[PDB]
């Protein structure tokens, strides 16, 4: 059984180079599988990027000249391993990236077509974000007041961020939303609940705000 | 390189409904060189079908795929709770390889408009410097809405962002959250702010507002 297995999500600056890598388990020999990488950007669709294919490696009009494709056998300690190496990174290259693998083994197969192909397995892709900030942790302020009342958790970098109320005791009515990208390049999100208007001078709500990058932890109580 | 144009962008489906997506190719591909992916929120896409109507192994079969001229189609039969997502087709008849630009597949639901709400800026956050006002729509059906804020009846224009939730697995609904930001400066010259939200439950498109220091 085939898993694909990426390195890890990468924060990197403008200009600098990045490699990520794929160890393919359940796959014997890149002599006998084809490597497709693709990416996906923020809410986009999908792009090939390039490939490796018979020990042969090449890239897509877009990319060449800026990307190297490799691969290598491996046994015992590590399953065979591709890896793909990207230099002068900017923004637009912001996205996941995911590795791919397609058997090449029999010819009258249908899943390729002299070098170009459709993807059989995938990896959970590694996200490269590609920013200038530097490590921040949250400000968190109060949304106070059926009821609505929340969290506004402001200003960090980078993802994630976590939000549970009242150490966990309420969840049916949290909405916690997807963290936006502000102009000034740093992360903003909020969480909301909403409650009978009739428990809010009975009730407490607290909001607890995890930001594991920069070991932040608030705990915030939200008041009428 | 092929261009694939997929239709629609999104639709809205019940379980157990049968659904069709399409994908046209701006040339003809006389080999049926394409394929279809399944992709869930949050997770890597999975091949379906491949050749154009070749199941992968282990994929349900209430999948299929066809082809009449330029158009190709996936057809999902008996629609199933795990199918809901974004579905993409790909050629791959030529090089390089192309997807769609890809078609979302959500619940469909009775109307419901949203319980709309607004904030003002925590007296905390002012305190910092800086002055957010947030909107919150909550559990709303469809999901298609418009929020506009405004400053001393001023149309606000850049300076707002928006945030949605993915559909709720228990209500199929939507909540969404607009904020606006200003300066501590701007927000301490004006008088009223207002969100105002149109939505097809709404006969009427609503306003929620305060006067600051109210
Ligand atoms: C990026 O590569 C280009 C050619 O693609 C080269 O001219 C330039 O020096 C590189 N930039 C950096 C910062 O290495």
């Amino acid at each position: 059984q085939i898993h694909l297995v990426q390195s890890g999500t990468e924060v990197k600056k403008p200009g600098s180079s990045v490699t990520v890598s794929c160890k393919a388990y359940g796959v014997n020999t890149f002599g006998l599988y084809a490597v497709n990488w693709v990416r996906q950007a923020p809410g986009q669709s999908l792009e090939y990027i390039g490939q490796i294919w018979r020990w042969k490696s090449s890239a897509s009009h877009h990319f060449r000249g800026r990307v190297l494709i490799s691969a290598v056998d491996l046994t015992g300690s590590s399953p065979p391993i591709s890896s793909l190496e990207i230099k002068n990174l900017t923004s637009d290259d912001t996205a996941v990236y995911f590795c791919t693998t397609t058997s090449t083994y029999d010819k009258w197969s249908g899943l390729h077509h002299d070098g170009v192909m459709a993807f059989s397995s995938w990896g959970q892709g590694t996200l490269i974000s590609v920013s200038a900030a530097s490590t921040k942790g949250p400000s968190v302020f109060p949304l106070a007041p059926t009821a609505a009342l929340g969290c506004l958790v402001k200003d960090y970098f980078p993802e994630p961020v976590t939000v549970s109320w009242n150490s966990g005791a309420l969840t049916s009515g949290v909405h916690t939303f997807p963290a936006v990208l502000q102009s000034s390049g740093l992360y903003s999100l909020s969480s909301v609940v909403t409650v009978p208007s009739s428990s809010l001078g009975t009730q407490t709500y607290i909001c607890n705000v995890n930001h594991k990058p920069s070991n932040t932890k608030v705990d915030k109580r939200v008041e009428p | 390189d092929i261009q694939m144009t997929q239709s629609p962008s999104t639709l809205s489906a019940s379980i157990g409904d049968t659904v069709r997506i399409s994908c046209r190719a701006s040339q003809s591909i006389t080999g049926n060189w394409v394929a279809w992916y399944q992709q869930r929120p949050g997770k890597a896409p999975r091949l379906l079908i491949y050749r154009g109507a070749a199941l992968l192994g282990g994929v349900p079969s209430r999948f299929s795929g066809s082809a009449a001229g330029t158009d190709f189609t996936l057809t999902i039969g008996n629609l199933q709770a795990e199918d809901f997502g974004t579905f993409y087709c790909q050629q791959y008849d030529t090089y390089p390889g192309t997807f769609g630009q890809g078609t979302k597949v959500e619940v469909k639901r009775t109307v419901a408009a949203p319980s709309v709400f607004i904030f003002p800026p925590s007296d905390e956050q002012l305190k910092s410097g800086t002055a957010s006002v947030v909107c919150l729509l909550n559990n709303f059906y469809p999901r298609e809405a418009k929020v506009q804020w405004k400053v001393d009846n001023a149309l606000q224009s850049g300076n707002s962002q928006e945030s949605v939730t993915e559909q709720d697995s228990k209500d199929s609904t939507y909540s969404l959250s607009s904020t606006l930001t200003l300066s501590k400066a701007d927000y301490e010259k004006h008088k009223v702010y207002a969100c105002e939200v149109t939505h097809q439950g709404l006969s009427s498109p609503v306003t929620k507002s305060f006067n600051r220091g109210e």
